[PDB]
């Protein structure tokens, strides 16, 4: 639904190698799951690896609740539910001044709109969803006297704000400074 | 105005007739399923789908637009069009020519307006002075109106961009214009 | 624990969607009302870890509607009784 | 007691000056990131006691970042891996 990393784009298209290898016809949010932990490298694939969710464990709960597997294949397309979980990694990444979406905020964005099947994978595999959302944030951060006060925003300070070697130009105006 | 004006122009074919056939097909789909129908429908889905990715390939043929937009002044300077070169030099050169085919008779007055513009619009003349002031002498209905107009319309653009006070009105020391 | 859901549809595609799967044990019945097709799910006897499972992979093509079920039986509009899901799989996939 | 760190110099001239010591039975990797340069150092099999110690020295010329490594290892920029200081000792100190 627009640009990720590669490691989102594999990430998703991978659903689809999943979408079929079970044979399903639709690719919900227990695919894009699926995806995640199978492309194994991502920080969503990583931040798995954590809560104790290989690839093994996943997929022997997603069979457990669907198995084959008309073949049927006929160009499929997504759920709904999924939809909208695409849509939300793009938004839990404008919250992160991620300027692109990639394999952490799509597992963002699969808790945040909980209903669905992968959620319960988890909720059965022993996992709120809040111990979740932990494990991926703790994989990824950040970049004084009296300001404490004044540095509210109110009022952004031009000093040190410019002292970070992070100011440009600026062309003047050069005498109206002096 | 152009920072926009452009991604603006560029998401304006009469392609816009199949959206409304495709739109009451999936209607025409709807109805039958409840009701069902199915192939009577089925019909209808298969139907409705042979225009969805029919339209896609002129709006995915779409960043065959994005290419034609890119940055030069070309985008640029149409923006001013609104806020306010050959042919308008031309105007100039050619003025007498111009002027000649509103004002008939007047060639005397005429090549002297015209090269007094053109001198003012040319660098010579001091720019915070009008670019021409000029006292118009003779009888009545000779045409010294219709050279101001024909002035304001090949130097303005606009036969009509024309203020035009009547002195009768200003002869006492209420002199407040 | 419940035994029966009542879930609602953005499009009806996304009906005909689920309707290429297994319903398996699963009477269900399908409504038209808002525009927006609910569709009415009824599992005899599931262990509830079976029916959590199961309601997962519905709600991949769902949401699951505040909707109580009475108001669907009164004023809906039918469409599809007892084997909804199994009628449309035969008018629709392929 | 963990037994790998990430520093964040604030200008690169501090990192030279830290390779011109001895590194020492560490294994160290450079990243490029924020134009601030991160350091990730890796001790293998040290007492407590003695990596406590070492990382004193370590920051006199840096400060710890709170960053998650596995941001660097995805979206960083590697400059120099497994051997950092030990590298830029060689084109720098002298």
């Amino acid at each position: 639904f627009g640009r990720f990393t590669e490691r989102a784009q594999k990430v998703l298209a991978l659903a689809q190698e999943e979408a079929l290898r079970l044979g399903h016809n639709n690719i919900g949010t227990e695919h894009i799951l699926l995806g995640l932990v199978r492309e194994g490298e991502g920080i969503a694939a990583k931040a798995l690896q954590a809560l104790g969710l290989g690839s093994e464990k996943i997929q022997k709960e997603v069979e457990s609740l669907i198995g084959r597997g008309q073949e049927m294949s006929q160009t499929i397309h997504y759920t709904p539910r999924a939809k909208k979980v695409i849509e939300l990694s793009m938004d839990e990444a404008r919250k992160l001044g991620h300027s692109y979406v990639g394999t952490e905020h799509i597992l963002l964005g699969l808790i945040r709109e909980g209903e669905g099947v992968a959620a319960r994978v988890l909720n059965n595999l022993g996992v709120s969803l809040n111990k979740a959302r932990q494990q991926v944030l703790q994989l990824l951060g950040s970049n004084s006297n009296a300001n404490t006060p004044t540095l509210d925003s109110l009022a952004r300070d031009l000093t040190a704000i410019a002292k970070e070697d992070s100011l440009d130009p600026v062309i003047g105006r050069s005498k109206e400074i002096q | 105005e152009a920072g926009s004006k452009v991604r603006l122009r560029s998401f304006t074919p009469n392609l816009k007739e199949l959206e409304q056939k495709l739109d009451e097909v999936r209607k025409e789909k709807d109805a039958a399923v409840q009701s069902q129908e199915f192939e009577k429908a089925a019909s209808l889905r298969d139907t409705e789908q042979r225009l969805r990715e029919q339209v896609e390939d002129t709006k995915k043929s779409w960043k065959e637009k994005q290419g034609q937009e890119e940055v030069t002044v070309d985008d640029i300077a149409m923006v001013v069009s609104s806020w306010t070169a050959q042919t308008e030099t031309d105007k100039l050169l050619n003025m007498e020519n111009i002027l000649h085919s509103r004002v008939i008779g007047q060639d005397e007055a005429v090549v002297a307006v015209a090269k007094a513009v053109r001198r003012a619009r040319a660098g010579l003349k001091d720019p915070k002075r009008p670019i021409g002031s000029f006292i118009f002498l003779g009888p009545t209905g000779v045409g010294k109106t219709e050279l101001a107009r024909a002035l304001a319309e090949s130097i303005f653009g606009d036969e009509e961009s024309m203020i035009r006070i009547d002195m009768s009105e200003y002869m006492e020391k209420h002199s407040t214009s | 624990q419940k035994l029966q859901f009542v879930l609602r549809f953005g499009d009806f595609e996304d009906v005909i969607s689920l309707s290429k799967l297994n319903v398996n044990g699963s009477k269900t019945t399908l409504y038209s009302f808002e525009n927006r097709y609910y569709l009415y799910v009824d599992f005899c006897n599931m262990t509830d870890e079976e029916v959590e499972n199961q309601l997962s992979i519905l709600l991949e093509y769902a949401t699951e509607s505040s909707i109580s079920i009475h108001r669907l039986e009164e004023y809906g509009k039918l469409i599809i009784s007892e084997h909804a899901l199994e009628t449309i799989k035969k008018h629709f996939a392929s």
